[PDB]
DNA sequence: GCGTAGATATATCTACGATACGTAGCGGCC
DNA sequence: GGCCGCTACGTATCGTAGATATATCTACGC
């Protein structure tokens, strides 16, 4: 959650990692911990603002620990780095490992390239942390240029549409707009789809992709952060030399 | 390489005690700590309030079908049963059997029972026994907090016929100085040697200068039957002591027998031991209306009379009395 | 034995992954840091602190469990006999969601470790409840030691005197109980171990040393553990993985748990495709990162020039 | 017969959060 | 290089909702 104030809000993130994780059948009585959370006539449990943020995390700790989940999924991590404090970053680094120490459950943390912020910020967060980047399709090398090529030609073939269009000639506009993103392609495809349907025309216009495209400014907004963050994610042989000859392994 | 395989299992030690195993203090001394201040003292070692643990723990144990939560929000009364409430919680008392084998169960401790009476029901009359109100010796605990030393209060001072402390010679007072209410034993905070109403001090240097010499035997006599309990091993057999009783009736028949002016002085124990003996058995005897005279004209501590075998109280008897018989 | 048990393989994969998960090895640095902290605890020469530090990795964990452990079954023979006499207590300190460190949920979650009933409830005689109701059970449930893992989330106050008045708060705690504190931490402890007589005297500060490149003796004792952590490797054929010893020691900065956690990685890939042995790019695809390393040697580094102190 | 307990209303204490103000550190100008 | 003004932040304070101590009426068990 975004927060209206400058600070995150734990309390909610609390609750509401209670209120999703808590959504099974009625038949479960765990009788968690703290007077102030149980369940209702309907299922859904509530909270009391009266309750403290602590007792509240301690109950999702127990909570965690009876049902056990592979792993808890965060989206847009990045809302973690709304603070005033510059060293809060470690310190809601520090709560959120903490709090996945003693229940020992993996989690997992998707965010845009603002989520770097917390990559490595301190030791003992760099070890107990692995890193999966999800990269998008460049243009220098070829093989990705190829397979986004390949991108193209399936979502052409699977438009709806009576004609099926010639994609393939416009892989550098559809590349220049939707920035090989696979996801802003899709959703780029299905404007412009909910357009030719409205006209009943069996097939895309190239002005059409205008139509729906996206602002040069837009673009380049994010085109500027995507090669920011990609130089920091950025793993070289110089790099591995410095690190054996820091060690003293060279 | 390294042959060392290390292995993190768990050891499964034994249960612990669900409340602090407190130790009582002075077990086998005339100065035993009552069930009611140990009951205080535990409270007071686990931060809560003696109405607030006892709701928290031994009322399951106690109330078999009730939902505890909704126990947590009630008086005490509803499980103590304050309407007879009174220092006779300390004696032999049903609510006091099924409390101290609930406190025995939960601390697995086996000492509790000495700090009551259960261990003579059915051998001392209830009635007329232990005081309705609380009392207290101020010298015992002034001296008890100055040294450092633990608040408790002693089962002697809950009797009616105790009502000095031989090592201060002061009359137990029954009234807070403060605020002028005699305090209930039972009740929500009653902290030993606090005001359970207006949380002042009951503690001050009150001096004694009264008869002390007419309640001696009584107040003696009581100590040394609290002392013996925990010393005896066993629990009593009622016909045990009616037996003893009986004994030391045909003791005082030979003497009476020898010497005729001793029925003067006598003839009165004489008829209640006589009616005592003929009453059923299994009935208890009231303890300082009938007990403590009785061995007193036989020239016999308690202790003696609870303690000694047939054999030994006998040949003590027959001494006592200059008598030529030997059991 | 060097090898693991033979009849291992016909069994399925779990059966192998458990195996290898509850295995450990005792590496010199573990063992000898294992009897020097027993020795101080079973003789703790007027010290209350007993601050453990080392690098992100070394086994403090293990080493707090296993100790845990040994004291528990060495006090075993005699809890029959008395009660309410838990022999050792260990609880890992929290990050704190605020800006500051909270000491309510230290000490209640300290009463919940020691099954302490009716926490919430409470009541103060006279958190000042929860304190006094905390040194209570420790002076009556009579613990042999009090284990205090992560001790670098204590100084998550902005305070620099504060700093310390955490351990003054702790250390109010243990005098009035008389129990023993042994911290473990990163190497974040440094900014906690001797600040002030009071902190400089009763306590007793053991450095986990991890196994630096420049020795050769430790350079041996890591290709002996590499050695022994292949034959101990559940597979069908024996991977030769002391080779890549320069390699092994590149992404693990001589740190034994991330080794044990990198080939327990690169087991289960092996495992899931019901391989047979191990392939350099195998121990490739879970290898950490390059930065990843470059940070933790940094604070490492900057950890050991803070305990160089002679 | 009288203590004695149980129920309930009520203000008052208390814990916690919001807020305005004091201040010190830092940036700007002579 | 020194002094002044701004403003960002800690913190004392005060409001406010909830827990609770208690007084009082009435019933009942001793
Ligand atoms: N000597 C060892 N042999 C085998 N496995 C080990 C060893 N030391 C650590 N491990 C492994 O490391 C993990 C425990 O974490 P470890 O103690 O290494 O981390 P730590 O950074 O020292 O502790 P923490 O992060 O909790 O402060 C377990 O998976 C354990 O098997
Ligand atoms: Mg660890």
């Amino acid at each position: 959650i975004a927060p209206e104030s400058r600070y995150f809000n734990w309390k909610e993130y609390y609750t509401r990692a209670l209120i999703t994780l808590e959504e099974p059948l009625i038949d479960h009585k765990f009788d968690y911990g703290v007077r102030g959370i149980s369940r209702d006539n309907f299922g859904k449990i509530n909270v009391e603002s009266k309750v403290v943020a602590p007792a509240l995390r301690r109950a999702l700790e127990n909570a965690l620990i009876h049902r056990h989940p592979d792993v808890f999924f965060v989206d847009e991590a990045q809302h973690f780095g709304k603070v005033a404090s510059g060293y809060k970053l470690q310190d809601q680094l520090d709560c959120l490992k903490s709090l996945a120490n003693m229940t020992g459950i993996l989690h997992c943390l998707l965010g845009t390239y603002e989520l770097l912020t917390f990559r490595n910020l301190s030791g003992q967060l760099s070890r107990r942390s692995v890193d999966i980047h999800f990269r998008r399709y460049c243009a220098d090398s070829p093989e990705d240029v190829q397979a986004f090529k390949s991108v193209l030609l399936t979502f052409q073939q699977h438009l709806p549409l009576a004609e099926t269009p010639n994609l393939v000639d416009h892989w550098e506009y559809f590349y220049e707009r939707t920035l090989g993103c696979i996801g802003t392609l899709k959703d780029w495809l299905k404007r412009v789809l909910s357009d030719a349907l409205d006209r009943e025309a069996t097939t895309i216009t190239l002005k059409d992709l205008q139509k729906r495209a996206l602002s040069v400014a837009q673009c380049q907004k994010m085109f500027k952060e995507i090669q920011e963050g990609e130089r920091q994610l950025s793993e070289t042989e110089a790099d591995v030399q410095n690190l054996r000859s820091a060690l003293g392994l060279g | 390489i390294y042959s060392e395989h290390w292995s993190l299992n768990p050891l499964e030690i034994p249960q612990r005690s669900r409340l602090f195993s407190l130790e009582p203090v002075a077990v086998g001394t005339p100065y035993a700590e009552s069930l009611s201040s140990y009951l205080h003292r535990l409270a007071q070692a686990h931060c809560l309030t003696s109405e607030k643990l006892v709701m928290g723990e031994i009322a399951p144990l106690i109330l078999k079908d009730e939902d505890k939560s909704e126990l947590l929000s009630k008086n005490l009364s509803h499980l103590l049963g304050n309407s007879d409430a009174k220092p006779a919680i300390n004696g032999m008392r049903e609510m006091t059997e099924k409390l101290v084998t609930v406190l025995e169960e939960l601390t697995m401790r086996q000492d509790l029972r000495f700090l009551t009476l259960l261990s003579w029901k059915g051998m001392i009359y209830d009635k007329g026994l232990f005081r309705n109100y609380r009392a207290w010796c101020p010298c015992c605990c002034e001296e008890w907090m100055q040294k450092n030393k633990t608040i408790y209060e002693p089962l002697s001072w809950s009797f009616k016929d105790v009502e000095f402390c031989l090592i201060h010679k002061q009359r137990l007072i029954e009234e807070c100085s403060h605020c002028g209410a005699r305090l209930p034993v039972m009740a929500r905070l009653s902290p030993a040697g606090f005001c359970s109403r207006c949380y002042g001090w009951l503690g001050q240097e009150i001096k004694g200068e009264e008869e002390i010499e007419k309640y001696r035997v009584n107040i003696q006599g009581i100590s040394e039957l609290i002392a013996l309990t925990p010393q005896l091993g066993y629990k009593p057999i009622p016909i045990e002591l009616t037996r003893k009783l009986q004994l030391i009736l045909l003791v005082f028949e030979q003497a009476i027998g020898k010497d005729v002016k001793l029925l003067g002085d006598l003839g009165g124990i004489m008829e209640s031991l006589r009616i005592a003996s003929t009453t059923n058995q299994s009935q208890p005897y009231h303890l300082v209306k009938l007990i403590i005279p009785v061995c007193e004209k036989a020239k016999i501590s308690v202790f003696q009379l609870f303690g000694s075998d047939f054999k030994e109280l006998g040949k003590i008897l027959f001494g006592n009395f200059s008598l030529e018989l030997k059991l | 034995s060097t090898g693991f048990p033979l009849e291992l393989l016909t069994r399925p994969a779990t059966e192998r992954l458990a195996y290898f998960e509850n295995y450990t090895v005792a590496h010199p640095r573990l063992k000898e840091v294992y009897e020097i902290l027993m020795r101080t605890i079973a003789e703790p020469a007027g010290a209350s602190f007993i601050f453990v530090y080392g690098a992100s990795g070394v086994g403090k964990t293990t080493l707090r469990l296993r100790v845990e452990q040994k004291l528990t079954e060495l006090a075993l023979p005699k809890l029959e006999s008395d009660r309410a006499r838990v022999p050792v207590v260990g609880i890992e300190a929290i990050a704190p969601e605020s800006r500051y460190f909270n000491w309510k949920e230290y000490y209640t979650r300290a009463l919940i470790t020691l099954e302490e009933p009716l926490i919430d409830h409470k009541f103060d005689y006279g958190a000042p409840a929860l304190r006094r109701a905390l040194e209570n059970a420790l002076i009556h449930r009579h613990p042999d030691v009090f284990f205090v893992d992560e001790a670098q989330h204590f100084g998550k106050v902005a305070s620099g005197y504060k700093l310390q008045d955490q351990l003054d708060c702790l250390k109010s705690l243990a005098n009035m109980t008389g129990i023993l504190h042994c911290l473990l931490g990163t190497y974040e402890l440094l900014t906690f171990r001797n600040l002030s007589g009071q902190l400089s005297r009763r306590s007793v500060d053991i450095h986990f040393r991890r196994y630096c490149a420049d020795s050769p003796e430790d350079v041996q004792a890591f290709k002996s553990v590499l050695l022994t952590f292949q034959q101990h490797l559940p597979l069908a054929e024996t991977p030769n993985l002391v080779d890549h010893w320069e390699y092994f020691y590149e992404r693990t900065l001589g740190c034994i748990g991330t080794l044990k956690d990198w080939l327990k990685r690169v087991l289960s890939d092996a495992l899931d495709r019901e391989a047979t042995t191990i392939t350099l790019k195998d121990l490739q695809k879970r290898a950490l990162s390059v930065a990843q390393c470059q940070k933790m040697f940094k604070e490492i580094q900057e950890g050991e020039r803070q305990l160089s102190e002679t």
